[PDB]
């Protein structure tokens, strides 16, 4: 229903040997989106895993108006447990 | 970085290059598809400059992003090969 | 206290966030003209010690109060994003 072009950098992080999670959203383009209205797309981006509960699992990019191509440049940084691995996000 | 094939270009390439031309139709097509749907929001808006500054309209923002999208990909491909990369340029 | 968000370090900062920076910066402007201000008055006073045991003279006074009437601004909002809170600081 279209795409989204990221780039992610995990970083065990080099600060702490936790997984942290940097996550470029660079664009979505071809959404097919062609609505009833003032289209103005986001990005909810979520991390899925074990042990987030006392983690923010949920960003989201700014709207653009009327685009179904709408480029962000929003970069997050979630942070995974210290225990489960990267396989289990 | 092994002197053995640091001495070459890669032959790697060679066996995707069949495969990157293909996505290079598809893409084609996916963007003159696109175009017209960008285009037809864009007459059924009227021609909207996008805005007081943005003195066109936003079928070209679209088909621009598209085209971006699409050479950005071949771009980070990066290909060692200046022939195969000719090609797909 | 609803469960919801007991569950979650607070997302609200991060709007006012861009407006406590802009605060900051007109705080620092103000504050460097401030200072100037001082060192120009104490020097016009040839700057005199605070007093004879006191044995700086005034500006540095003034200008730690400017700098703490400042900071407790910023104090003064406790931001529970202690990152949000990092970049102020």
């Amino acid at each position: 229903v279209g795409e989204v072009s990221v780039h992610v950098e995990l970083f065990t992080h080099p600060g702490t040997g936790e997984q942290k999670v940097t996550v470029k959203v660079v664009a979505a383009n071809d959404l097919k989106w062609q609505t009833s209205g003032i289209f103005r797309p986001f990005i909810e981006v979520n991390i899925v895993g074990p042990q987030l509960s006392d983690k923010k699992r949920k960003f989201a990019t700014k709207s653009k108006n009327n685009s179904w191509a709408p480029k962000y440049n929003e970069s997050f940084q979630f942070s995974l447990s210290a225990d489960a691995g990267p396989e289990c996000y | 970085e092994l002197p053995t094939f640091k001495d070459r270009v890669p032959e790697y390439p060679a066996w995707f290059e069949p495969f990157v031309i293909q996505w290079l139709d598809e893409n084609e097509e996916v963007s003159r598809d696109f175009l017209h749907g960008a285009l037809e929001r864009d007459k059924k808006d009227g021609f909207q400059q996008t805005s007081e500054h943005a003195l066109f309209s936003c079928s070209v923002v679209d088909v621009f992003s598209q085209l971006n999208q699409s050479f950005e990909i071949i771009k980070k491909l990066e290909c060692p090969d200046p022939q195969i990369v000719g090609h797909y340029m």
